[PDB]
């Protein structure tokens, strides 16, 4: 019934935003005022304060909420510490945001009720989208995304062209695809050799710079790709893939809190 | 194209000249259309094996035609090695040298002790082996192929020169002119000057120490002409191709080392050979660094970059693969020793001359074979097979391949 | 130290091992101080050779050890693949399996057809062959070291699987039990499978085609047993060390691949082997690739990164001057054939098996050389080099070094 | 008649190609070979070759070209000490790619035939294409090619609402257009609050990054910008750009050599 | 007898402060007006003016100076255009500080009457005051300084031990000395097995970042090495190196200066 | 008696060398080998581990230790998740290195028996051996270390200049010294104007770059500082401090360490 969510970031955003939506209460609050300002009419009650003092959880009626999600970003410790708390107020459920692996562990004996990869668990329910929309699969930039998805597609039993721009990622991945590929997707040559043509699904998970995604998938488009598939970074992102004749877009970040936004819905 | 006019176009001299010698000028009695193909190709591949006798059975026409088809392979080495150097202005100095060193060190140095059977014979024989010995043939005039002169001061000394210079590359022999200082050589002409003399007190202790006691040859000889055959026997695997003492009568271990002294090739842009002398010490050496830690081939604190591994790892596989092949198909053709067998075809791909009297009893099923081997270890195993080889330019990576071989 | 520790370790179960068996009990007639250092060495080298003939000359109490040492030279095999695995939990798994494999192929299946010679003699040495076959050795009972059986198909089908799978390495021994997959091996699984069944066609045809007319073996066999002669003839020269046909008395074509047969051992693991398939197949395919653009050595789409390349090629130039070394120095140490000296060597180093039957008529001076080079090649050329070898780091690089070879 | 092209830069590049379509001779030559090589069929004459060497210059017969063009760019000793060796060979006309201001005034103490400005020259011939095509010009990005336009349109007498990234250029251009703006243009505030909608014609001038040209123009287009100009880099940023419903797309270097081409053509 | 620097940087300030020291008329002049301050006593008339402009030259009577200096570093093209100026004013004599190989080229074609290599012309005088002092040479950095010491002392016949922090200088310097190696002197291990303790001079020619040049002598010290001679920046770093142990430091800026400025004043 | 030091950072290497040297056993332990290498005689046992996988603290016999240290630096999720494993296995004293202060709460909240900030606890040791040693206090660089020595100072009743090169800190250290001053300690003419010569005790804690402290301390030197004591970063800075003049020179993990072995050794 009572919703609050810790840390504006692009995922703490995007369930606020859409818990409003709806039409359930969200209780928004960030470490400073920049993004707060701009969630004032998204949210039941926008908050500026440190997740990270006792006197400001108190003070706010947090343990009157049965459902707190922490997505602070950057620092680990502000999101540890944040939940370290929480559990203390003895919220009923608690969700958070980990960043790495080992994030994943301490978080999980702190009490941390849920836990939620974006990337992650963004590449396993797209890696779900491209198997039940129909053969050839090729997964370009090997990214935590582009991991997640060629690493799931192996699993359920699909050929996954993985490749991505270095070796580092593609020696991991040298068991986890049907053929791991290192090369960089800017070059035409690297692109036929590979006999991308042959593949209706390609997907762009090259993250950092945007130029590597976009070349990418521009170059993509010009071999007659059925459907390019593109991991977006930011808005622009957005518009201009889309007048490239990108097939998809994706966004792990914005994407997933739609989706968590409706798990705490459907909840209670 | 660089390499195929080099494949197909020295296959035309053999051919050509082929018939430049079976001609009735140049040949006494009747030359066989086997034994015609075969002695031409030997001297144009500065071999050393020949089916008939070059002295008696050609006339002053066919040991002519020998003798410049001779110049025309050791300038075809000569473009040879210039191409490996650089990867027109030179082609003067090169051919001009060869017959300058040609004729001072023979119709001068070689007809000192050579004019006793007159000027029909004494003029010629002086310098028939020159372009022969500075060339690293094996083509002797008197049937003895320097036999007769075990250990006369004058043949063991001139003759030397030659092909020990004329086998080194031409880049030592370009290098020492202008350079001329004991420390400004590069890495491989100092390879080379070490290497070779290195080598041969090496090959000269050896052939010492099994034909000492040997009856048949060096075992009675005196004092002196006992260290003229040593020397030389230990010179002459070199693709030389004389003999001061016969092959066919000595201890089965010397023949032994002669097969690896006479694989090995002396200096790459040399007159010629089946693996040069730098390609063995880059292997040998590359391995003995393995067996301790360095992480680089580093040789005379001038450090080799890896390319030269591979293509020298290359040039040596090749050799002995091809080799080996000579070996196989040689054993079945003709009922012949085991030794003897093993013994001709290292020197037919080496270009050596050296043979345990194997060559005059060789059978036509096993010289069309032969052909080719003295033809691919002349040409050398590399630049032969880069024409007929599609080259094919890979442009992705594939993933990691694990497999121990320990 | 792992390196050392393998070197002087296995070298003691060699001498302790030569009085197990030089013992008054073991040993029926006189065996020379000589004759004793030798059998107990190659039968713990997994080698195939012997002084005195093992059936005859040893009793039950020299037969039983000999299988020993063959299980102990499996063991030290076992070894060396826990190194490539990290490169203790196992240790159960690999002897246990061995005498699993050993007993259940031995006296069950080879006891089917060898119970003629009662239960003193029909149990024993359908047993004894398993530990030997297995484990490649070419320890036979009876003298006639299996010729006896030359088209039996019990033996020729029981024996074969043995040395065979016993021969290829343990990861493909390991591999195809977890992974049972046809698609799932690794780089070096799915290396051996084909290599290993796709040489022995070449190796039974070309057995089969030279030996197909020979009078002496297989020219008068019937044309079912000529199969199993040509097929086991080309399965054996794998570092197994049995005869279906006699090795001296056949073309010599034939024995030349045999040289270069048994030179290549079979599987990095292995059982015991010279120079490791595996080792071949990368430096050839490595060559070829040279003479096309690739500028990487890709096998199977799954490129194989530098390393393998260099290390192949130290394991291979090893063996070939090591081998080179010894049919040099027993070509002057025994009066004996050339062909004879050159195979023995091959086989010597390789552990083999197969001799041509100058191993009996070895002599001393000739032996503690040869019980050198089937110590050396057991061991293995690389892993017995690093024991005496003083690791050096360098942490300096040096300018480049311009060298030609082609 | 005959023609030498040293330095196979863009610009050189783009001479060499344009006057061999015509089918005029042209001694292509550069520094590398890298760049003659892809030359090799869009000349008369390859040549790898430094043109600081004499015996180089002269052993490609290099006086018998009575046009000498010098299109090597980044350091300017290689420019300078070529022409200054082609003047010694009596060349009749040497055509000389200069880079800033101090080499215009060192080359033509040389003996320079002609100096040639690709940034500069180019804009003040866009600013007479956008004179003729009618109100309201607006240049952003007032590097070399952008300034070169702020300055000729004011020349004539338009109205040119020049801004930069920066200030220290907006500075130098207060007197030099109808209005100097320092502002960022991807900030859609800035774009706004400048009133640029009401500008039909607006230049993208940004040099170095793509994304600070191309972000523009993809704002610029939003606004329903009549006719947006800009100035590209590399060849995808010719693709990129053309996607985004850029009106018009400027290569400096590129089309100025056609025209230098043409200038050559029709000299003799 | 009229002397006239233009440029006030370290070599341009070094031979202002020396000419003034003994007693001659010195004309000093930089582009602007931050070092023509601190050498407003330093000089018999302190100017601030730009070299390139004609009428800055006219109206400061450089003509009637015999002798002019051009010690303007960075772009060369100040450098170059400024004497270009003064060989039109038939400026009897004009010395000039290249930078790279091609100004000496391009300044001698213009009428230079003299080039002067501050770095590469101290490295040879150092390479004369090592060998006239006494036998084991060693020179750690193989910048512009420290290959030229490596050159000269190769010249005449002294051993000396050429070392860099990378390959790409000691592969040029295979044949210009005794022993190329490539180390980073800040290693100890490398300084041992190099056995640079047996080398009685040692030479730290390592510019850019100072501490491998501190750090490379402050290890030589320890080896008690006889004579340690070091290439300083700037003044701060003279006095850190002085209580090092450095038994000897160098300018090439500075040093020359005082050179040139007696060259100018025993040459009339 | 038993006693485990995991991490062989430098703090965590002066604690397994310290306590070794008294005569007490040590379980050295770090990440990687590099560091177990150089401690394989400077423990009792050297052990190479990861302290985050639960079989290789059991294997290792943890939990028969009652002292353990976690000195592992850098990142604080390795800090953390050790401790909680730590106290899973119910460890009677669990002594552990914070980084920053969120480090400190949570750590605090997991069972931490004791937490050390050798950056922050020297600070404290240092301000009390500078009080007992007699009148003008100054503290150069407000870093951890130098910020825990001016609030100590100012505690007891001690006059502190405070200085740090930017305000950032000056700021917050504007009511925790007697004067709070924004210099560059690099400027003589900020060191005179400070009156910096009156002050008989100066501290460089200015942190980072080495540069920055030591230079400093050469100016220092140079007024005739009285006593001038210093925070070294490396070894190799202890050396050229120590040739410079430097009174005192101070290591605030290797120093803390040696007194955490102290601590450790006479608590049993």
């Amino acid at each position: 019934k009572q919703f609050a969510v810790i840390g504006l970031g692009r995922f703490g955003g995007s369930i606020v935003k859409e818990l409003h939506r709806m039409g359930h209460e969200v209780l928004a609050v960030d470490i400073n005022e920049e993004k707060v300002n701009a969630y004032a009419s998204y949210a039941t009650h926008a908050v500026i304060a440190n997740a990270t003092e006792e006197n400001e959880l108190l003070s706010l009626g947090i343990r009157n909420f049965e459902y707190v999600i922490v997505a602070i970003g950057a620092n680990i410790q502000a999101s540890t510490l944040t939940t370290l708390l929480l559990k203390e107020l003895d919220i009923p459920n608690i969700w958070v945001k980990a960043q790495n692996y080992y994030h994943h562990k301490v978080l999980e004996k702190i009490g941390a009720d849920r836990i939620i990869h974006p990337e992650k668990d963004m590449g396993v329910k797209i890696a779900q989208s491209l198997s039940d929309e129909n053969k050839q699969f090729a997964v370009i930039g090997l990214g935590r995304f582009g991991g997640s998805i060629v690493k799931e597609l192996h699993r359920m039993g699909h050929e996954v062209l993985a490749v991505d721009i270095n070796e580092e990622k593609v020696n991991a991945y040298a068991s986890y695809a049907t053929h791991a590929v290192i090369a960089n997707a800017t070059e035409e040559n690297e692109l036929l050799s590979l006999g991308i043509r042959n593949f209706e699904y390609v997907i762009v998970a090259i993250g950092a710079n945007i130029q590597a995604s976009t070349l990418t998938t521009l170059l993509l488009k010009e071999l007659d790709i059925p459907n390019i598939w593109v991991k977006a970074q930011n808005y622009y992102h957005h518009k201009v893939l889309e007048k490239i004749g990108a097939d998809r877009i994706i966004h792990p970040e914005k994407d997933m809190g739609v989706k968590i936004a409706q798990s705490l819905s459907d909840e209670n | 194209t660089p390499p195929q006019v080099l494949a197909i176009g020295f296959f035309l001299t053999i051919i050509i000249g082929a018939v430049l010698l079976m001609l009735p000028i140049s040949t006494t009695k009747p030359l066989s259309w086997i034994d015609a193909l075969f002695t031409a190709a030997s001297a144009t591949t500065v071999t050393g094996l020949a089916v008939v006798d070059t002295g008696t059975q050609f006339t002053v026409f066919g040991q002519t035609v020998i003798m410049g088809l001779i110049q025309i392979g050791g300038l075809g080495f000569m473009t040879f090695a210039v191409l490996i150097v650089m990867i027109i202005g030179l082609v003067k100095v090169l051919f001009l040298f060869s017959i300058s060193i040609e004729l001072i060190a023979a119709l001068i140095l070689s007809i000192r002790l050579v004019p006793q059977y007159g000027w029909s014979s004494g003029l010629f024989a002086s310098l028939f082996h020159a372009i022969s010995a500075f060339n690293n043939a094996g083509f002797s005039l008197w049937p003895d192929n320097l036999m007769s002169y075990v250990g006369d001061p004058t043949v063991n000394l001139v003759i030397t020169f030659l092909f020990i210079t004329g086998g080194i590359g031409f880049t030592v022999l370009f290098d020492v002119m202008k350079n001329r200082r004991f420390k400004t050589f590069s890495l491989h002409t100092k390879l080379m000057l070490t290497g070779t003399l290195m080598l041969n007190a090496i090959a000269m202790l050896t052939v010492f120490i099994l034909e000492y006691s040997n009856p048949g040859t060096l075992g009675h000889l005196h004092i002196v002409d006992k260290l003229w055959a040593s020397y030389f026997q230990a010179v002459t695997p070199r693709t030389a191709g004389f003999n001061s003492l016969d092959f066919g009568s000595m201890r089965e271990g010397t023949i032994v080392f002669t097969l690896l002294l006479m694989f090995i090739g002396a200096g790459s842009a040399s007159t010629a050979s089946g693996i040069k002398l730098t390609t063995f010490i880059v292997i040998l050496t590359s391995v003995i660094a393995y067996l301790r830690g360095k992480k680089e081939t580093v040789i005379f604190r001038r450090s080799i970059k890896y390319p030269i591994i591979i293509k020298a790892l290359a040039v040596s596989v090749t050799s002995l693969f091809i080799v080996f092949l000579g070996i196989f198909a040689l054993t079945i053709t003709e009922q012949a020793p085991f030794l003897q067998i093993v013994f001709e075809t290292f020197s037919a791909f080496g270009t050596v001359g050296l043979t345990m009297g194997l060559t005059p009893e060789l059978t036509t099923a096993g010289k069309c074979i032969i052909i080719v081997i003295m033809f691919i270890g002349r040409i050398g195993p590399l630049t032969f097979v880069f024409s007929f080889a599609k080259t094919e330019q890979s442009n992705i990576r594939y993933p990691d391949g694990e497999v121990f071989t320990g």
